[PDB]
């Protein structure tokens, strides 16, 4: 079987289903190391070992259950690591990476996962250690814009909003600001607006016309939902099959037909 | 038979239990099983006689940090407690020959009392159970240690909590598996008021028994709303068969050639073991090549999906060792498999939308709380007919400690006293007895 | 031109409409606001009262007004107002608008005259129920008729408690004192009066209004038990009964059950609630509460009416505070009834099927469902990508689904006359609206979006339901924002089409169309405006018993 | 036998039907006329095919004067009642063997509807036989005349009523005797919420089979109720077997003695037999020359009390021809009982209680109404233990004219669809049936 992963005819329905395609790999645009990393999560200290919510597999003792010992365990599991959480805003003005579109993304790409989407947020609980593996490709790559893709836990407001002065997405406790020097976004404080000690530089701002091309949001001004019929058609189609579904009489009319049999 | 639909019936091991049984051998109006099943839910009630000494000791009547000081009452109940059982028996049964059945548990610090089915009979419905229960305990007790008269009404309050100045038995030391009709959201629900935790403290937390246990209530309940009546009862028959009763190792096969891999994974495989089975086919192709499937059946494509979302369930669930992403689960699978494919999804999205309120009340403030606690009763887990709440009581079989409310705090008593019956604790391989034994008298 | 414009231009004062960017960071914060300015120095004098208990204080948690804090306009008035203003717990006028709805109950006089002369051999005529209603208007509101050393409510506490009377006897009405007729030749126009009379027959009705105080002391319960107590008393009183006899247990059977109208029906015990309380009112008794059906004859506005009136009732006070409270759930709300935003995409939705369909010009079908639907969805869709502070203004999904589902929805109802069809193009503009934003509401917004297409027409056990008698209760519909008020709007939207005179009861319908009631039904917009400028009169205050 | 009583079962003519039959064969446990009683009750739906048809021409949707226009739907449901009444029969039997019982009422304006039991096997409560019937009749309607799809739910409004806005079947057109549990007063109520004009509907307005099917409901609901349950099982049993079954025919002859008597005269007649019979002795005298009486067996005594209040009822409220009185009468009797001897009342003063409320309720502003609308679940007249409702059934019998809430008014649909049923409208000579079948087995 070759999946589809989602309908329509544009660009933006393309750009959908290479997200959630596996064997496509994300363009690096950037590096983060991993106590930058650690540090804008703002669970642990860089350097301290992941700390437990239950006693590793191995330690405890399980009664037999085959279904449950032919799924794989992530490391993180494995080790009874406690659970932890990254969450994104995501402008409306072409971020590359969009709620619905980074859940289900998320469900084909990663192990684990427990996704919320949101219209002003995205959010990701994950066993820490997987969650850091996970969270570092969520912000090196094409599905990261530091100009309109915020990292907050808290107060989001922002991804409705027109963008700033400088192109930056607004974030009413600012976790980042424009540094003009270098043309940098950089992040003083974490995703809960704790003050960093030493601030992470997030790069340049990708290019309005960049967002364009590879953006995941339908819009007038650049592909309008409108364009995609082929999109528009398969959606109609699931609202109809889940209408006569729920009616039943015509759909069931076989199996109404045996009960009134005889 | 009624219906044309053969299925072979496999154990939670993967392995066959009963070869080319046809459809109406596992609905819950011919199997013996599940009418058995459903007849021990009804009639069977938790005492918890720890519980009432301890209650009278402190005058810690009506639960909730009530105390009435100076009517503390102190009785070695416990220590009595195969002689205030057998008095229960008397009080209880209808004659010596009748299925009461009596059973200490946790060597007499509390007690399993199940009500004769004839008591049952001639009630209106299931409350007889812990009502008759309860007289029974609170005259066994006076009886027992010739309590006085004016004491005998803090036993009374021990055993029954507030009721009646509350509608229920707020603060009680005895307790059914099914709550009073008059905390029902819908008619007929009675069946649904079973938390999932329960199920799986029941199950003794194997995964595939509690999503059939869950199911198997379910489903039935379905029958009894009226909503598995006429057009929709082959649907609700084949749900419980796939979804509940791993029928033709479906869901125990997608499980397993996904050990290792993601909801996506799971649907692409559940998709195309649809398409091979003749359940689904192409019905048109758009533009860019993405071809628009339709259902050559619909009640068994409705079965196929809701397979693949306790597969799902399970392997992302499972993955994590995790309960809490049971919902986003639930609700992704769905997403997923309708965009995939054009196809509508379980249960015609109330699945689904159910998933999304499961998501909301079990991550925020409103409402809600830890997954193990939702049950089909609830107003935010009701809305599915059958298919979701099974992915929750797999999914609490999986967790390895990540909850507040865990099986332990919230049902470990529940499970000492009901997982002894064997018709709880391993359905599957049961229902399956009771396929072979109507099987030709279809 | 686009109706939002006007009060965007306002709102976003010297500001380019196109231009994607804007300062923020620049405005001092909550000090922007004279509201917010007001609010602070309150909790500052009442420090000394509070005996230093701290209390509403801007520097704990978020900053306010990092971004520009928005004024909102009322639609269809000329009310710029904060947020804050709006908000149920600092506006009179919605708080006065729930009360007149749960004080309000209606009792049938037919069955009570028959006992009167059947089972006691008294008379009844005109003149004797002018007396019957003289007395009750001195008994209601708490005066006494019967015994000796009563104790009395002091009547400058209740000058809002009265009872009327209706009748479908055209002959009966003309000789009923006018001071407590309801007229329904008068108060609705020649057609819709002949409708509702085709429906009611020569029947004759009270409608009692209790007291604003006794609701807010106690509850809606209250009610229709208040009423007929002093329906008995009257009965005694202005008829020379025993006072306690069997035939008396007569009237008390028909004022509290045979035959009594209720605004709405309790709820199930995990969200307990006694009759005429909001949750039990159902989407089309609400409709025909709203009195805009009589005094336009247009559908859109009709159905707006509706909608701003239950945003309040049902996301305001049901949702914001009934069931959950605390700072709640304001703008969830004005985003249905503020700067002229959704009148501008159900406006188009009207004009789109009145060329292609005709107004109630086709009957429903799963085709015209998809083609409205998905047009008008589209549409309200570019609106927001379209004009940057548009967007900024409904800056939470909820609110953008819930207007451009409301547009869609309206619309297939105005097209076909059925309001099943309507919430069904609702749920297809939910789940459109979501694939091409990749995005819709908060959280947990469409649990009943995503079940609602294959329960919109259902037949089965708590599925099936026409929609007008659904209602907060409806199990999809019982937990969550962004759906009752406008669901309101579906259930007037077909009868507003075929110009209706109500959609699911013409007896509520005639008891609301009273002038003498406080809240304004005609345009619960142009009340609601009222309240937020601090113009609207309340009632049920306690000045007269308390200190100045 | 448990207990060691004897009674000679009597008809409503007064007649010998069954002689020295033990008091264990007349209880709810144990006689099969009344479990048969009681399961039918439960699974016995009228399905008012008119009140459809009509609702749905005028859109009149979910009662009380609501009226949709547009939403309109003109079918000839009656004149196809017979085909719509086979579909039915279809989709609600489980096999067709089984005791599925379908019947036209009226020339098709009615469809009595009866559940199998199979169906109610497998349920919580009773509220699965109107709701299986409901989506029965709504799917046969729609499958018989093609119901549009938008239009289909106009039929579902039609016959379920507002529900689930509602959380019962508001304005539906079909109904059961029992309704929804969760408008129970108290828990185990079921079986009391049938007002007392449905009773004497169902049973004709027969004096006798009215207080007896009534005695039959109640008692059996306080087995239900868990009242009946150990020390107080016996006194519920000769309560039914004296108040309810004519027990030795006493209660015949204490009505035949008083023909022309008072509530008076009837109370002393009874006293005089209690004494005559051993049942109550004299304890003291006062300086008076007042005797002080006692019971020699309190259950006993309460049965004998219980089955004079009946007497009383039919002598004072016969004479008057109007039922007004019983309240009064009940609470006169009991009082004037107490004083006349210093034994305790019927039901140790609750059988007056409950009068003391009834005679305020039904004279008064506050609430209530006329004496037929009351039953063992209204809030007014709950509180006897079964000792007090057969009095209202009894009266409402012999009122021949002055209620306004007459059982016509109330009831007459009741008594097309139910009276029928041979065991409802003859419980009397049944439930002797009954008792010879499994006395020899006890
Ligand atoms: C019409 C009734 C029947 C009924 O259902 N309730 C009534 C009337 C009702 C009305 C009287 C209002 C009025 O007069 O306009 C109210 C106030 C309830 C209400 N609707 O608000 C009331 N009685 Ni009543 N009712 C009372 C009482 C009483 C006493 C009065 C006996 C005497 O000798 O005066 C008697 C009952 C008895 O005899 O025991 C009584 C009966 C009655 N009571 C008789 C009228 C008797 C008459 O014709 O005078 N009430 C009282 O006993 C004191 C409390 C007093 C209540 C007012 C208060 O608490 O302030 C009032 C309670
Ligand atoms: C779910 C239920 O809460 P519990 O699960 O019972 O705590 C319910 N609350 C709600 O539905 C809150 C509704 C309003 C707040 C959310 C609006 S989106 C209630 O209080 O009865
Ligand atoms: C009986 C019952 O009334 P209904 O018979 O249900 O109309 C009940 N009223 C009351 O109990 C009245 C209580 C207060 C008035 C009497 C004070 S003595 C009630 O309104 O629910
Ligand atoms: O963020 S949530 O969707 O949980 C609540 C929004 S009010
Ligand atoms: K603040």
């Amino acid at each position: 079987y070759k999946a589809q992963y989602t309908p329509g005819e544009t660009q933006i329905a393309e750009n959908r289903r290479k997200h959630m395609d596996p064997d496509y790999e994300f363009r690096k645009l950037r590096e983060v190391s991993d106590e930058d990393l650690v540090k804008v999560l703002g669970h642990r200290n860089p350097g301290e070992s992941y700390k437990s919510v239950h006693p590793p597999l191995d330690e405890m003792d399980f009664e037999e259950d085959i279904v449950r010992d032919m799924v794989e365990p992530i490391q993180g599991a494995k080790e009874g690591v406690r659970v932890r959480y990254i969450q994104f805003a995501d402008s409306m003005y072409n971020a590359p990476a969009q709620p619905y579109d980074r859940a289900r993304t998320y469900m084909w790409r990663y192990r684990g996962v427990d996704t919320g989407t949101l219209s002003g947020r995205q959010v990701i609980e994950m066993r820490e250690l997987d969650l850091e593996g996970v969270s570092k490709e969520l912000v090196e790559t094409e599905l990261f814009d530091p100009a309109t893709t915020g990292i907050r836990g808290a107060t989001v407001h922002g991804h409705s909003l027109r963008l700033d002065e400088n192109g930056l997405m607004f974030d009413a406790l600012q976790r980042y600001v424009f540094d003009e020097e270098k043309g940098h976004v950089v992040y003083v404080k974490d995703q809960v607006g704790r003050p960093l000690d030493e601030p992470v530089d997030m790069g340049q701002p990708l290019g309005e016309d960049e967002l364009k091309k590879i953006t995941t949001i339908y819009r007038k001004d650049n592909i309008a939902m409108r364009d995609d019929k082929e999109a528009i058609e398969v959606v109609e189609n699931i609202h109809t099959g889940r209408t006569l579904g729920g009616f039943g009489m015509d759909v069931f009319k076989d199996d109404l037909r045996k009960r009134l049999g005889d | 038979p009624m219906y044309e639909d053969r299925i072979d019936l496999y154990g939670a091991d993967g392995k066959l239990l009963e070869e080319d049984v046809p459809l109406e051998a596992i609905s819950p109006l011919k199997n013996p099983t599940i009418a058995n099943l459903v007849s021990d839910v009804k009639r069977s009630v938790a005492v918890n006689l720890a519980g009432i000494e301890g209650s009278l000791r402190k005058a810690a009547l009506g639960g909730k940090s009530n105390f009435i000081p100076g009517r503390e009452v102190e009785l070695p109940i416990v220590e009595n407690a195969e002689a205030i059982a057998e008095k229960v028996k008397k009080l209880v049964q209808t004659s010596e020959d009748d299925d009461t059945n009596i059973r200490l548990i946790n060597n007499g610090q509390q007690i399993l009392v199940q009500v004769p089915t004839t008591r049952m009979g001639v009630a209106a419905d299931y409350t007889v159970s812990a009502l008759v229960t309860g007289a029974a305990v609170v005259q066994a007790i006076i009886d027992e240690f010739d309590v006085d008269m004016f004491d005998a009404n803090a036993v009374k309050t021990a055993v029954m909590g507030r009721y009646p100045q509350t509608v229920d038995f707020t603060g009680a030391n005895l307790s059914t598996l099914l709550g009073p009709p008059v905390l029902l959201e819908g008619l007929g629900y009675g069946l649904r008021n079973i938390m999932a935790n329960h199920v799986v403290a029941i199950t003794r937390k194997n995964t595939l028994n509690a999503s059939a246990l869950s199911s198997i209530l379910e489903q039935t309940a379905m029958f009894e709303t009226g909503d598995a009546v006429g057009a929709f009862e082959r649907m609700h028959l084949l749900g419980l068969a796939y979804q509940g009763l791993n029928a033709n190792n479906l869901l125990f096969d997608l499980v397993k050639e996904n050990g290792k891999g993601t909801v996506g994974t799971v649907i692409a495989s559940l998709v195309e073991r649809a398409v091979e089975d003749g359940v689904v086919k192409v019905a048109r192709e758009m533009n860019s090549g993405y071809k628009v499937y339709e259902p050559a059946d619909w009640a068994l494509w409705n079965a196929y999906a809701a397979t693949g979302l306790l597969a799902a369930t399970i392997v992302n669930v499972g993955a994590a060792r995790a309960a809490q992403g049971v919902a986003s689960t639930v609700l992704y699978y769905n997403d997923i498999l309708e965009y995939e494919t054009g196809l509508p999804g379980v249960d015609f999205g109330r699945a689904m939308g159910t998933a999304v309120g499961f998501s909301f009340f079990s991550h925020s403030i409103y409402g809600g709380g830890g997954p193990g606690i939702f049950h089909g009763n609830h107003v935010v887990t009701r809305h599915s007919k059958g298919f979701a709440l099974p992915c929750v009581a797999a999914a609490m079989c999986l967790d390895a400690g990540t909850q507040m409310f865990s099986v332990e705090k919230t049902s470990g008593l529940i499970g000492s006293v009901y997982s002894e019956i064997d018709y709880f604790r391993e359905p599957i391989v049961n229902v399956a007895k009771g396929a072979a034994e109507v099987k030709d008298q279809l | 031109k686009k109706l939002f414009l006007k009060a965007l231009k306002k709102k976003f004062e010297g500001e380019d409409p196109d231009e994607k960017y804007t300062n923020f960071y620049c405005f001092g914060g909550w000090e922007q606001s004279a509201r917010k300015k007001e609010f602070t120095e309150y909790a500052k004098k009442a420090a000394e009262k509070r005996g230093g208990i701290p209390f509403y204080n801007p520097d704990i948690g978020v900053p306010l007004g990092q971004r520009k804090l928005m004024a909102y306009r009322v639609s269809g008035t000329d009310a710029y107002v904060e947020g804050d203003d709006l908000h149920f717990v600092n506006n009179a006028a919605i708080q006065q608008m729930v009360d007149d709805i749960k004080r309000t109950v209606i009792v049938g006089m037919d069955t009570a005259h028959a006992v009167l002369e059947k089972r006691l051999g008294v008379e009844v005529t005109p003149e004797t129920i002018n007396e019957y209603m003289e007395a009750i208007n001195h008994a209601l509101p708490g005066g006494a008729v019967v015994q000796e050393h009563m104790v009395e409510v002091h009547p400058g506490l209740v000058e809002d408690c009265y009872a009327k009377i209706f009748t479908g006897d055209d002959n009966l009405a003309d000789e009923l004192d006018k001071r407590i007729l309801i007229d329904i030749n008068k108060e609705f126009p020649e057609e819709q009066a002949e409708q509702l009379k085709s429906y009611i027959g020569n029947r004759t009705y009270q409608v009692n209004r209790v007291p604003t105080i006794v609701v807010r002391t106690c509850d809606g319960g209250t009610v229709s038990r208040w009423s007929a107590m002093q329906i008995g008393m009257s009965f005694i009183s202005a008829y020379k009964l025993c006072a306690g006899e069997a035939a008396i247990a007569d009237f008390s059977y028909a004022a509290k059950h045979a035959d009594v109208i209720e605004m709405g029906t309790i709820m199930p015990a995990r969200r307990a609630r006694g009759p005429n309380e909001p949750g039990g009112v159902a989407f089309g008794t609400f409709a025909d509460i709203v009195q805009t059906s009589r005094v336009s004859d247009d559908p859109a506005n009709v159905s707006l009416e509706v909608i701003a009136g239950a945003a309040a009732l049902y996301d305001q006070v049901w949702l914001g505070s009934y069931m959950s409270g605390g700072v709640g759930f304001t703008q969830y709300a004005t985003a249905a009834y503020t700067d002229d935003i959704l009148d501008d995409f159900v406006y188009y939705g009207m004009e789109y099927v009145d060329d292609k369909y005709g107004i109630c010009g086709t009957k429903p079908t799963m085709d015209v469902v998809r083609d409205i639907s998905t047009e008008v969805t589209l549409y309200s869709l570019e609106q927001y990508e379209e004009y940057p502070t548009l967007l900024e203004d409904h800056f939470g999904g909820s609110q953008r689904a819930a207007v451009a589902a409301a547009a869609a929805g309206c619309s297939t109802a105005f097209a076909t006359g059925n309001s099943n069809a309507g919430i069904n193009g609702w749920y297809l503009s939910q789940i459109l609206h979501k694939e091409a934003h990749s995005r819709l509401g908060f959280y947990g917004y469409d649990l009943q979006d995503q079940c609602g297409a294959s329960n919109s027409l259902s037949i089965r056990s708590d599925e099936g339901l026409i929609h007008e008698l659904r209602g907060p209760n409806y199990p999809n519909y019982a937990m969550n924002v962004g759906h009752q008020p406008e669901y309101a709007g579906i259930a007037q939207a077909p009868h507003a089409a075929r110009g209706d005179a109500f959609c699911t009861n013409p007896l509520i319908k005639v008891a609301f169309a009273d002038k003498d009631l406080a809240f304004d039904f005609t345009s619960p917009r142009k009340s609601i405006a009222a309240g937020a400028l601090r113009e609207f009169m309340p009632e049920g205050e306690r000045d007269l018993i308390i200190p100045a």
